[PDB]
């Protein structure tokens, strides 16, 4: 076509899906990781994660209120990848980088998994 | 803006 | 922070998000244009326009299903910003450019405005 | 991935 196109749409998109999140508005799911509790869009998770494609996409499962991850799932790294989800910022430590790559893993987010892999390669 |  | 940041993140959700709404998931509003029906998702109309932050905060308005414009809106006008929010491409033309700037600044968009206003400033 |  003959479209222009606005630089900072997207990230502009994601800064406000963000501020939702932050003020509450429109939240419409609660994940629950190891008793630990966390509100989203399933919009933005679907978006985000190949598991919450495939949650909210099954006929049952896209009218539930509330999600509980395996227990295996650690809330921490949970909390790190949601955040990621809303901002493109990955907060990778060396303190948190198994329980972030095992997270992104199970979540199905295959660009966290790759640098994941890469962060853990540079160490050994 | 940009010709994308 | 000392977080690493994924580039391509925004553009990414926004594809996901525009995917969602061309197969109909998830979306739980309809806006009525002169007549003309647009299915989307209510967190991205908010995230792009001050007037749907502004419906879809309201504690009434924000469990409507069904949203009426003014009937001075063009449907086409309408349906060129509503792929503008999921995509960041805008098909501005000389033959809607007065209908995309009128729709924009009633859904208070104002990057549009300001490209509109440019772009119709340079054929004067 | 960058240093943002
Ligand atoms: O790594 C990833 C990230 C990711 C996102 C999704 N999402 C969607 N895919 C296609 N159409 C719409 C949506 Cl919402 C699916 C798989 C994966 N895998
Ligand atoms: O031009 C524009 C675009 C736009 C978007 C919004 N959206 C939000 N603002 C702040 N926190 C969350 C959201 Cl969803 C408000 C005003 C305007 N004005
Ligand atoms: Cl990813
Ligand atoms: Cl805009």
């Amino acid at each position: 076509d003959s479209c222009i196109q606005f630089t900072r749409h997207a990230s502009d998109v994601l800064l406000n899906l963000n501020r939702l999140r932050s003020r509450d508005i429109l939240t419409d799911v609660v994940i629950v990781v190891s008793r630990e509790q966390f509100r989203a869009h399933k919009t933005v998770l679907m978006a985000c994660s190949g598991l919450f494609y495939s949650i909210f996409t099954d006929q049952l499962k896209c009218n539930l209120s509330v999600i509980n991850l395996d227990p295996e799932i650690n809330p921490e790294g949970f909390c790190i990848l949601l955040d990621f989800m809303y901002t493109s910022r990955l907060n990778l430590r060396e303190g948190n980088i198994m329980a972030v790559m095992a997270t992104a893993m199970y979540l199905q987010m295959e660009h966290v998994v790759d640098t994941c892999r890469k962060f853990i390669k540079a160490s050994e | 803006w940009v010709i994308p």
